[PDB]
RNA sequence: AACUUGAGUGCAGAAGAGGAAAGUGGAAUUCCAUGUGUAGCGGUGAAAUGCGCAGAGAUAUGGAGGAACACCAGUGGCGAAGGCGACUUUCUGGUCUGUAACUGACGCUGAUGUGCGAAAGCGUGGGGAUCAAACAGGAUUAGAUACCCUGGUAGUCCACGCCGUAAACGAUGAGUGCUAAGUGUUAGGGGGGCCCCUUAGUGCUGCAGCUAACGCAUUAAGCACUCCGCCUGGGGAGUA
């Protein structure tokens, strides 16, 4: 029922082979516990408005999910905090 | 509180006749589910004093509807008091 | 150096601290209105700021300074006279940016007088 | 939580005890128990070296895994139990293929939770993994100081250090006292704070209850005789009549820093407290 | 003057639409008062929310 | 026995700093470590205490920690009141509009009671950046246990409890209906960007009417009905 849009920024120095290893796995938790990810888009290396952990650029990925459990998005934020590749994330309930 | 789909089954359960939503058997039953939902919410968020105030208004509304039902006919009061678990 | 040495000016209701540093934040020289012998109520004056700026400006020319960025920090009366005291010495002022810190709240301002 | 006894007796007025509600089995295991014969301050010669130590209730030692090294094999928490030899509780864990051993009980480790040692482990309460793989900002207990020795730092009820940053082969760690220090990266920790967080709030009440943990009375030095203590003697009660309060053996006791200089740990303590 | 949110029919201001938002942030990223921009009270609120969401996601500067 | 307009429920919509919990940010203050750097900084009406020459202030980088959320921001919104402004998510309260699907007076007020209740204050355990009662000085005065300056402790923050007081004020109890208008603003509805009508809030003028006057005036302090609380000259005294 509830629809979430998740946008996260990956650091701009990540190895290209590791980028698909991280994006795959992190859209992986977003499809667990009744989650049925609809969109998974890439926005490319854009310029950040301000430095984030001494970074001036970064990869933007936007994933829209839908699930009436909300634990998929909480599991994302728990692991996104731990991961050093993701430097900023935001989960919006879209209605 | 309770979802709209959740409310409807309570309506269907205690409706007197079809297309009845305002009888003092469905209103009482709907409030009982609503009251228990806020009570469960306040087990965790104990100091939600603003939400607790709305719970006391729901309790008063059900209490006045139960007084009205008893004063009208005692049979329907007895059936409603046992099905819902209200003391 | 050759050029590109920023000048920070601190104009307050007291003396105006003028300091000339390189582009990477390394102080070359400095001269406040209080270092020129100025007494109070002389320290925060446009005349004092005039000598305050150029006194540090001459010390800059010895390192060969031909470019200054004026970073003014403070609401003081001796601001404009300070900047015209740099061009009068020939320092080729490029930019005039105000850097007076603005808190996004997050601190209790000291009590005002009575 | 803390239970406050009602003042039924004077010797029991302000007494308080632990409710022992987090404990789930009230009996030990015959195979992870070894004997502990109380020594009471006495040494290899037989002379009292440390004082205020003596008779107390018997106690069996419960072998703990301070060096959490079963890497890869998962383990289930079977029962959180009471330990007499420490402030925190212990938890029996059964490994996924038969062996069972005790550990220290973290704060909210529940019965039936899963815990993993190793290096590929997650960051959850109870799992042990080396300090090169523990994120900056995590609360860690049972921190080793030496690779393979066993947790030593932070092991008493409510002990938690924070991994604060890196250097090269050392990670920066703010130990409970307030000291920031460095510990080699190849050393293990355990995610979480140690339980019995209310152990420090208990009141003993009875003289005898303090004289059940193996404590013996401690006599204030200001009443021994001049031949027994520096503060002793005087006709009547006396103030400390010396420039500084002193210790039984003649060494200043209110301020003198007694840490041996020229130690091989000095290059590793950043800032200190206590 | 005209709102641009009622005139053009926008009923959902998106925080991903940075280009639309940059018309209301002035020279610092400072949110422009609705008297200056002429948006109604209803849309000044959802525009402020979108701007603040963009700032957090580094799609718009806090200061400039 | 009967009825819907009162009151509630159903359906379709609306806005909101309403509350609780957990997270995520940017600016700023302080402190710490370095690089540059030299004789002042700071403050007043003038001073001085004070911080510096053991390298302060300034400037650049980095780190630690706490607290509050610039712009948006308004006779703006929400809440019974106290009060509620960074963003996100999860629980959760209330209100408004339209419809007329249902019950047919199920309503108002409300002693005792039971809860909430700004700041300050207390206990326990944490935290402690900023500002700071008190305290130290340095000044002004004839004196200054004050206003001015320099610091500075509790507190200010969090979690539990306790306290239960404020010019807690619209100095205006709650409910219901009637009684000229004009012009705004917030949130909807229906008709012909504009105009008209309309519902509920929030404002400013202003009739009748009321008031000792000031003034109030469809958000009455007017005209009526129901219920509760309170007053009977000033001190003594909110004291026994």
């Amino acid at each position: 029922m509830r629809t979430y849009e998740v946008m996260y920024i990956v650091r701009p120095n990540i190895e290209e082979d590791a980028k698909k290893a991280l994006v795959e796995r992190f859209n992986g938790i977003l499809a667990t516990e009744g989650a049925e990810v609809l969109e998974a888009k890439d926005w490319g290396k854009r310029r950040l408005a301000y430095e984030i952990n001494d970074f001036k650029d970064g990869f933007y990925n936007i994933v829209r999910v839908k699930s009436d459990n909300n634990k998929a998005t909480d599991e994302f934020q728990r692991l996104a905090k731990i991961s050093d590749d993701i430097i900023r994330y935001m989960v919006i309930r879209e209605d | 509180a309770i979802s709209q789909e959740r409310k409807n089954e309570i309506i269907k359960e205690y409706r007197v006749h079809e297309t009845d939503t305002g009888s003092p058997e469905v209103q009482i039953a709907v409030l009982t589910a609503e009251i228990n939902a806020v009570n469960e919410h306040l087990r965790t968020h104990k100091k939600d004093h603003h939400s607790r105030r709305g719970l006391l208004k729901m309790v008063g509304r059900r209490r006045h509807l139960l007084n009205y039902l008893r004063s009208k006919d005692i049979q329907r009061y007895r059936e409603l008091i046992k099905s819902l678990g209200i003391r | 150096n050759i050029e590109n040495g920023v000048a920070h000016i601190r104009s307050t209701f007291n003396n105006t601290i003028v300091t000339i540093t390189d582009e990477f934040g390394n102080a070359l020289s400095w001269s406040s209105a209080g270092a020129l012998g100025f007494k109070g109520s002389k320290k925060s004056t446009p005349f004092a700021a005039q000598m305050a700026s150029e006194t540090a400006s001459k010390s800059a020319m010895e390192h060969g300074l031909k470019t200054v960025e004026v970073t003014v920090k403070g609401p003081g009366p001796g601001r404009e006279s300070a900047i015209r005291a740099l061009q009068s010495a020939g320092l080729e002022v490029t930019a005039i940016r105000d850097v007076t810190p603005v808190p996004h709240n997050g601190c209790r301002p000291p009590k005002r007088r009575r | 939580a803390i239970k406050k006894y009602k003042p039924i007796t004077n010797g029991r007025r302000n007494m308080t005890s632990l409710d022992f509600a987090e404990i789930t089995k009230t009996t030990p295991e015959k195979s992870l128990l070894k004997p502990l014969p109380k020594k009471a301050g006495r040494n290899n010669q037989g002379k009292l070296t440390v004082r205020h130590h003596g008779g107390g209730h018997k106690r069996q030692y419960r072998v703990i895994d301070f060096k959490r090294n079963k890497d890869g094999i998962n383990a289930k928490v079977d029962s959180i139990q009471y330990d007499p030899n420490r402030s925190a509780n212990i938890a029996l864990v059964v490994y996924a293929d038969g062996e069972k051993r005790y550990i220290i009980a973290p704060k909210g480790l529940e019965v039936g939770q899963i815990v993993e040692s190793g290096a590929e482990a997650d960051i959850k309460v109870g799992n042990a993994l080396p300090l090169q793989n523990i994120p900056v900002g995590t609360v860690v207990h049972n921190i080793e100081l030496k690779p393979g020795k066993g947790g030593q730092i932070a092991r008493s009820a409510g002990a938690s250090a924070q991994v604060l940053g890196k250097e090269g082969k050392y990670v920066l760690i703010r130990l409970r006292s307030g000291e920031v220090r460095m510990i080699l990266s190849t050393c293990r920790a355990t995610i979480g704070q140690v339980g019995n967080l209310q152990h420090e709030l208990v009141n003993v009440g009875k003289a005898g209850r303090s004289r059940w943990k193996g404590i013996r009375p401690t006599v204030r030095g200001s009443v021994m005789n001049p031949n027994d203590h520096p503060h002793g003697g005087g006709e009547g009660r006396a103030p400390i009549g010396r420039p500084s309060p002193m210790s039984p053996w003649g060494k200043p006791t209110l301020g003198k820093k007694t840490r041996r200089g020229k130690k091989s740990s000095d290059k590793l303590i950043v800032r200190g407290r206590k | 003057k005209v709102c641009y949110f009622t005139a053009n029919g926008i009923t959902h201001i998106d925080y991903k639409d940075t280009e639309l938002l940059k018309r209301f942030i002035s020279e610092r990223g400072k949110i422009l008062p609705r008297r200056v921009t002429g948006t109604s009270a209803k849309y000044q609120r959802m525009l402020t929310t979108a701007i603040k969401r963009s700032r957090h996601m580094a799609l718009l500067p806090y200061v400039k």
